[PDB]
């Protein structure tokens, strides 16, 4: 709901990578377009969409290690 | 700014409020009418509660439909459909008034409501009195007099029929619609009161003080055009028939023209009725004309020796009929005025 | 709006330029700067912003400003001080700016007997409410039965004002050497209003007093 809140208000530009499997990304991008639907929250909704970005954080952790460290390709 | 899609928001979350507040009233009045002796105080003292909640919400629904025909009549005015505009406008107003009527809300909130809803108010009112100039065009001499021959010989009066379809990129709204915005307003009846005086300063009285004056009116389909055209005549006084066949001229025009629209009243109340045109118009200028007609034209005409009293005859006649036609005109109410006395 | 209620100086050209770029009238810019200080109860700003500007929008701003003031003089009087100076402030402010239309509006004859009709009528309302602390609706302002009843109240009150003064006691140690104002020219100032001249007074008092069976006051009167 405070996201919610900020990305409506317009007072901030969240800092964004590539890729945006998250949902919240997205929510971004169409705030960027102007202003947004209400979001819901219910059910298991709120913890998939904080799902999706642990799973972009580890795969990027992941990646700058195995290509960083030339173990493994894409 | 980040609220527009709140409104819709607002709009779905208190429709499903109301449901909600339906929804547990009946399952309230379902168990009420099972347990009658053991659950009645304990259920009534919730749904006290309830139903205050449900006073609220429709204080809430009150508030959502004022701001919608607000801004519905804002979306009706930039595309010149003001009827609807004026209809939403009375809404608004009967959503304002119960409002008033009950101590709930902040004061300055309510200020808020009715300065907004006077500034949409007098918004709606300059639009129309700025149309209304457009349509009805006096055009005068370059000054005030009306005395000399000159003043009402460059005096004209004209009138923008619509008699095919506009196709200016700066379109003008039919009469009718201009009568039933006045009258849905409830200005109508300061337009006619400063219209009518206008022509009886202009149009009737001069017909009454100079024989020489002669109405012609020239019926262009689009602009209809009423003007003073000065004929010689040798009589010091005018006679009544001319007179008289001179204003029926002139106001057949005026009601057919003009009067011949069909008024209607709010949209959502049928309480109010519609007054005919001729009516209200008639009676804001019949009282300063019917004396006007006695104190220039019929005193004069009064002979002064007995045989030439049966002369006279036609006079009476004369005047009859035009008392007759205005009561088909409905420029009158009743059957027997001053001006046939 | 918003930038309107930031009191800024320059607020009022902030303004003017958003209805500039995005097309819109001047009008309503002028309108609600001058709504909003009527609101603050400070028409002399109202003054000095209609003379600084042009005669071509200062017509438009001054008729949809009186519009407004009538429609909010249409509403429910309030019984509360703030309220009623309020009134009086909007009447006060609205007399003045209608002499100014009708100075511009010299040679619109279809305009001028419309502004001359509405500026008599504010006329009216303002004196009957600074001199009276009378506020109602303009339906019933315009009612000809309240103007006919304050009429006769204040020609009674005219009957006492000189009544209490023929003596029937002693006099007070009132009035010595420095004397009251005249009951009579408080009731011209009420009247002025009212358009009672000195000889229609008298016509009335006239006939008041021959019905209380006073016969030698009317005959005086009407001697004189």
């Amino acid at each position: 709901t405070l996201i919610i809140q900020s990305l409506q208000r317009g007072d901030i530009q969240p800092w964004l990578h590539s890729g945006s499997n998250s949902l919240l990304s997205k929510l971004i991008h169409q705030s960027y377009h102007g202003t947004m639907d209400t979001v819901s929250l219910s059910g298991t909704i709120p913890v998939q969409m904080l799902l999706e970005i642990g799973l972009d954080k580890l795969k990027k952790d992941y990646i700058s290690f195995f290509i960083g460290q030339e173990l493994a390709s894409l | 700014l980040p609220s527009m899609q709140s409104a819709q928001g607002l709009i779905t979350q208190v429709d499903k409020l109301s449901e909600d507040i339906d929804l547990l009233k009946s399952r309230i009045e379902s168990e009420v009418r099972r347990d009658l002796h053991v659950s009645t105080g304990e259920f009534t003292d919730l749904k006290q509660q309830l139903e205050r909640d449900s006073v609220v919400l429709s204080l809430l629904k009150q508030l959502q439909e004022f701001s919608t025909a607000i801004e519905e009549y804002n979306c009706a005015l930039t595309e010149k459909k003001y009827v609807t505009g004026a209809q939403r406008l009375e809404e608004a107003q009967k959503c304002l008034k119960l409002l008033k009527s009950r101590k709930c809300f902040d004061l300055k909130i309510l200020k808020s409501l009715s300065m907004e809803l006077t500034i949409q108010k007098q918004n709606i009112l300059y639009h129309l009195g700025e149309e209304w100039q457009k349509l009805i065009v006096w055009k005068f001499p370059p000054s005030k007099d009306t005395s000399s021959l000159e003043s009402y010989l460059q005096t004209e009066l004209h009138l923008y029929t619509e008699q095919s379809h506009k196709e200016e990129k700066t379109p003008m709204p039919p009469i009718s619609s201009v009568l039933l915005a006045f009258s849905v307003l409830g200005e109508l009846h300061s337009k006619l009161k400063s219209f009518g005086q206008m022509l009886l300063k202009y149009i009737l009285r001069p017909l009454a003080s100079c024989p020489s004056l002669h109405a012609v009116i020239e019926s262009q389909p689009n602009i209809v055009i009423i003007r003073f055209e000065s004929i010689m005549t040798n009589l010091e006084y005018p006679s009544p028939s001319e007179v008289f066949t001179k204003i029926r001229l002139v106001l057949e025009v005026l009601q057919k023209q003009l009067l011949d629209l069909p008024l209607d009243t709010d949209l959502e109340n049928e309480k109010t009725s519609t007054v005919p045109l001729a009516e209200m118009l008639g009676d804001m200028i019949w009282e300063d004309l019917s004396e006007c007609l006695i104190k220039n034209c019929l005193v004069y005409s009064i002979p002064t020796n007995s045989s030439k009293l049966q002369q006279y005859e036609e006079i009476i006649q004369s005047t009859e009929e035009f008392e007759n036609a205005l009561k088909e005109m409905r420029f009158l109410k009743g059957d027997t005025t001053d001006l046939l006395k | 709006r918003y930038i309107l209620k930031q009191d800024v100086p320059s607020s009022l050209e902030d303004a003017l330029k958003v209805a500039q770029a995005f097309m819109l009238s001047d009008d309503e810019i002028y309108s609600l700067r001058i709504i909003d200080l009527i609101d603050r109860e400070q028409g002399e700003d109202c003054l000095l912003l209609l003379k600084s500007l042009p005669p071509a929008e200062a017509e438009k701003t001054a008729e949809r400003v009186i519009i407004w003031a009538r429609l909010a003089l249409q509403e429910e009087p309030d019984h509360s001080k703030e309220g009623k100076a309020w009134r009086m402030s909007v009447a006060k402010t609205s007399v003045d700016i209608l002499k100014i239309l009708c100075d511009i509006q010299k040679d619109n004859l279809q305009k001028k007997d419309e502004c001359e009709e509405m500026l008599k009528l504010f006329k009216e309302v303002a004196s009957l409410q600074e001199n009276f602390e009378v506020f109602l609706s303009f339906e019933d302002y315009s009612n000809s039965s309240l103007v006919a009843d304050l009429r006769e109240q204040h020609i009674k009150a005219h009957e006492v004002a000189q009544a209490k003064h023929k003596p029937g006691s002693t006099p007070e140690p009132i009035a010595a050497e420095v004397r009251s104002p005249s009951m009579e020219s408080k009731l011209h100032r009420q009247a002025l209003a009212l358009q009672m001249s000195k000889q229609e007074l008298e016509a009335e008092l006239t006939l008041r007093a021959l019905k209380d069976g006073n016969i030698k006051t009317a005959l005086k009167k009407c001697s004189d």
